[PDB]
């Protein structure tokens, strides 16, 4: 690691931003994969009070 | 009145001890308070940290030059430990800055006595001596003692130390619990620097490389309240560090102390102190 | 019953230094067994708490309410008490810090409702307590702004960290 | 009266001393806080098991989680962990994914190469050489 | 109750591990009596174990104040000056020096919730995880769908 | 030249059994960032305010609001830190 | 909408509970389990006539020893030194 303290604990509690193509898709699939990343299941930090969500945009 | 006094007893000390916690008195020396014997506890507490020497050079250490004033000003209305204290921390410094320069060569002379210095400080020193039970064998004029005061009695009791079992047995018992307390804290937490990356460039001159440049290499949330850079330092096409950060520059910086720490060796997967 | 209140003008505290901060002199004043109910004047205190005296007599010497003439008569003679008899410099550079009122020693009788029922009536008395203090009055707190609303909450992302895990 | 308790003040002290944090007039009346006090004890006995369900399951959403950012399932992933012998709880296979994403992508990476070898398994049995890392090791 | 009573994370005095261990137990303050049924554990306990406790733990001291009483107590502070007294009123030889044993054992602070059963000190290792850890970069270094 | 994921984005792996086979050891030297994949670098009132930095945000207006002194009160003033 | 009469599981009419694939491959594995069960307890070793007499033996002194500790029922042994140990609380030092 050799990271600082606060900068380390920003970087891993850090949102992203990702990008989704709905062109020929179905509103469920993409659903539930948003939907998991939008609690931020897929951080394998994850935990439900601290707010560790991640933003998702469709097109 | 209904008959007992048992609960009326309980009730007197359930009633002093709100008082005590509502107007608590001040704090005071073991000594004034009950149960104490000098002499046996200065023993005792030789035997519970494993020391075992003259009762002459111990006294000597926990006496102090401001109880003698006290002392003597209250017989008209004995020996200090100035030269304990003196060669205790001589001792200690050459001893600290040998076990650290040993296992880190590349540490330059400056930033490695500025953390003896901050390790032989006072919020360091008086804090290992405080849950030691130094406070209660040093004796001094005001109560609670100076933090000065506390820690020139505990480079004494290293220097009585000394005078007895040697260095061998001194190196042991300064190496063992200070460097104990310097793992938890990382290298720029106590050892503060400006200019980092100028640091950096001027050290990697003196390693014969070249100037490296900052580059971002992921990004988050740029236009976001919450900006967030990847930034690495990379010297003729080759990486060496990567520090994340708020800003370009906090990244930047980041980065630059990343490269400190492991061109110095004090990275956080470093070889643990053995024993 | 209880009477601190008046003990707390009691108390002497010890000399001070010339080389330290001059300290505020706090002053206690009360009125007793007055015939107002216990949460009315509660909102002329609630009023006057965190202003200047003589402002606050220009308030309530005002408001049509028949309190605050009780609690103005209990105010400057606190006032030309503090000046007289407890070493306060100017009768107007000073803020009142505790103001609140109590219940008193009540009294009950009867009130007569048709159908031979009967309705125990309770007379209100009162304590009221207000306490002063050297100086001029504190600013009031102003309303956080967005600074403080986004440090607040980037500390509050600085500040957790994992749980339930090494 | 002959016989009258007089330490009844502190047997009810020491019930509202435990429910100093309720809200309301429970925590100063005492029989608004009798009702409350042995309801909160016995929700604190069986929230255990609440414990115990919440934190395993949590683990197992984290597990799911960093294979399925290696691509992998978590059901495949134990699967062949058990398979190739490796006894590591749901605990330390979280936890492992937190600190050294490099090596839970090995302990993915071995998983991985277990299906294959369980597919190739499946299309022979046996007449062919077993996979390397199928191997079994038997004790006695 | 966790949540009435308060927590702390685990920790030890001055890390006591590595280094020389050092009986974290500073001193003992027995208070029994000349008289007085309920002091007989402690009065027996004081003839027989406290002499060997003492040669057992020469670091630890020990006083005995042997004033009237109608309740024996023990009074136990450590090295951070935590106090903590225990009732050993009518109370069997054994169970006194189990206990007066347990603390001796323990080490000064206050027994309450922990909010884990370890600590660590240096956590991490192969750098801790960050979203960017699992997935790869960009030829030239561009974000999805643009052009420079 | 088969490998069971691709070793380009977080560490180079390989695994490796004893020739007796009875433990298994890996070797995962992490990634190094090519220099391509890279870029070079370079008042108001409670309505407007509690929206506007909501959307600077990215959350709800719920939790901006002043709680009461019951759960100030409440709040830990000496926290325990950690490492 | 969508309500039925009265309780859930009883009655004239209840709610149509169907079957999951789980549940039947659930109750497969019991009974041919039971299968390689009816395997097993066939082909016994012995013959009724055969094992007749042979335990007789240990089932007669098994209950002679149930006998035994079933008479063994009386009061404890008193003493003198579990007596005057209470006077011993009045123990005090010289
Ligand atoms: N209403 C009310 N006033 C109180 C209470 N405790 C104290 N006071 C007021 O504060 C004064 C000083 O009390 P002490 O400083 O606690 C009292 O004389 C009384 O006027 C209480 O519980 N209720
Ligand atoms: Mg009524
Ligand atoms: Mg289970
Ligand atoms: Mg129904």
């Amino acid at each position: 690691s050799s990271f600082s303290r606060a900068p380390q604990q920003w970087a891993t509690f850090a949102r992203i931003w990702y990008l989704l193509d709905g062109k020929m898709q179905p509103p469920g699939k993409l659903a539930a994969m948003a939907s998991i990343r939008l609690q931020g299941l897929h951080k394998p930090v994850y935990h439900a009070l601290s707010d560790c969500g991640d933003h998702v945009v469709i097109m | 009145v209904k008959k007992g006094f048992r609960a009326a007893f309980r009730f007197q000390k359930e009633l002093e001890r709100q008082r005590l916690l509502r107007c608590p008195p001040p704090p005071v020396r073991r000594s004034e308070k009950p149960n104490w014997d000098y002499h046996a506890e200065i023993q005792a507490f030789g035997h519970r940290l494993q020391e075992n020497f003259s009762l002459d050079l111990l006294k000597t250490a926990f006496v102090n030059s401001c109880y003698i004033k006290s002392e003597e000003a209250k017989r008209q209305q004995l020996k200090s430990n100035q030269e304990l204290s003196e060669q205790g921390t001589s001792f200690s410094q050459t001893c600290l800055t040998q076990f650290l320069e040993d296992e880190y060569p590349d540490m330059p002379t400056e930033g490695i006595k500025n953390l003896v210095d901050f390790l032989t400080g006072e919020e360091v020193v008086c804090h290992v001596a405080r849950n030691l039970a130094v406070e209660q064998l040093t004796l001094s004029e005001e109560f609670p003692v100076p933090p000065a005061v506390l820690q020139q009695t505990f480079f004494a009791v290293i220097g009585a130390l000394l005078q007895s079992s040697g260095p061998e047995r001194t190196a042991l018992f300064i190496r063992d619990f200070l460097i104990t307390q310097m793992t938890g804290k990382e290298l720029f937490e106590m050892w503060k620097i400006i200019n980092p990356m100028g640091l950096l460039v001027e050290e990697l001159k003196k390693r014969n490389v070249s100037a490296p440049e900052s580059r971002l290499t992921r990004q988050s949330g740029g236009t976001t309240a919450l900006p967030l850079y990847f930034v690495g330092l990379y010297c003729d096409k080759k990486l060496i560090a990567e520090g994340p950060g708020e800003t370009v520059l906090v990244a930047e910086e980041e980065a630059a102390r990343v490269a400190l720490r492991k061109l110095y060796g004090f990275t956080e997967n470093r070889r643990p102190w053995n024993y | 019953i209880s009477r601190k209140w008046e003990k707390k003008n009691k108390i002497v505290y010890p000399p001070q230094l010339p080389g330290e901060p001059r300290r505020p002199a706090e002053i206690y004043h009360c009125r007793r067994q007055i015939k107002y109910s216990k949460d009315k004047m509660w909102y002329l205190a609630k009023l006057i708490r965190g202003m200047s005296i003589d402002q606050a007599l220009a308030q309530l010497e005002f408001n049509d309410k028949k309190g605050a003439k009780i609690i103005k008569e209990v105010l400057l003679e606190a006032q030309d008490m503090a000046v007289r008899d407890h070493n306060v410099e100017f009768r107007s550079n000073l803020y009142i810090a505790e103001s609140t009122s109590g219940r008193g020693q009540c009294l009950k009788r009867i009130r007569y409702h048709g159908r031979g029922r009967f309705g125990i009536m309770e007379k209100v008395y009162c304590h009221y307590f207000v306490k002063l203090v050297e100086g001029p009055p504190p600013p009031p707190e102003p309303p956080k702004t967005a600074v403080a609303h986004a440090k607040e909450y980037i500390q509050q992302l600085r500040s957790r960290t994992i749980v339930h895990t090494l | 009266l002959r016989n009258r308790v007089t330490d009844r003040y502190f047997r009810i002290q020491e019930v509202l001393k435990h429910a100093r944090h309720f809200r309301g007039r429970k925590n100063r009346c005492y029989r608004l806080a009798v009702r409350t006090v042995i309801r909160a004890f016995v929700k604190c006995t069986k929230a255990r098991y609440l414990k115990k369900k919440n934190m395993r399951t949590l683990w197992i959403n984290r597990i799911t989680a960093a294979s399925q950012e290696h691509g992998l399932k978590y059901p495949a992933l134990i699967g062949n962990l058990v398979k190739c012998q490796v006894e590591l709880n749901r605990k330390v296979l979280a936890d492992l994914a937190i600190y050294e994403p490099k090596t839970f992508k090995s302990l993915a990476a071995l998983a991985s190469r277990r299906r294959h070898e369980g597919f190739a398994a499946a299309l022979g049995d046996g007449k062919e050489p077993e996979g390397i890392f199928s191997r079994v090791v038997q004790y006695h | 109750t966790a949540r009435g009573t308060p927590s702390r994370f685990l920790a030890s005095v001055l890390h006591n591990g590595l280094g020389r261990y050092v009986q974290q137990l500073q001193r003992l303050s027995f208070s029994v009596s000349r008289d007085g049924a309920s002091s007989r554990g402690a009065r027996e306990f004081v003839e027989r174990e406290v002499i060997d406790f003492a040669r057992r733990n020469p670091g630890v001291v020990i006083y005995v104040n042997s004033r009237p009483c109608c309740v024996p107590r023990v009074v136990a502070e450590y090295l951070n000056g935590a106090v903590r007294e225990e009732s050993i009123h009518c109370k069997s030889v054994e169970e006194i020096s189990t206990l007066v044993q347990k603390l001796a054992d323990q080490s000064g602070l206050d027994v309450i919730r922990i909010r884990k059963p370890f600590h660590t000190d240096n956590p991490s290792i192969q750098g801790q995880w960050h979203p960017f850890t699992n997935k790869p970069t960009t030829f030239r270094g561009l974000r999805p769908r643009e052009v420079q | 030249t088969y490998s069971p994921l691709p070793d380009d984005y977080n560490c180079n792996v390989e695994l490796a059994l004893t020739s007796d086979g009875r433990t298994i050891v890996c070797y995962h030297p992490s990634v190094d960032i090519p220099y391509e994949h890279t870029k070079p670098i370079p008042h108001l009132e409670e309505g407007p305010m509690i929206e506007q930095l909501s959307k600077m945000f990215f959350t709800t207006k719920h939790r901006w609001y002043p709680h009461g002194r019951y759960h100030r009160c409440r709040k830990n003033l000496n926290p325990p830190k950690d490492r | 909408r969508g309500r039925i009469p009265g309780r859930q599981w009883i009655g004239k009419h209840r709610r149509p509970r169907f079957v999951s694939l789980r549940a039947k491959q659930n109750m497969i594995r019991r009974l041919e389990i039971e299968a390689e069960n009816h395997y097993w307890l066939s082909m016994p070793y012995m013959t009724r006539e055969q094992e007749r007499g042979h335990a007789a033996v240990r089932r007669r002194e098994a209950f002679e020893a149930i006998k035994a500790a079933a008479t063994s029922k009386f009061p404890p042994h008193r003493f003198i030194a579990d007596q005057l140990d209470h006077l011993n609380v009045t123990k005090k030092w010289s």
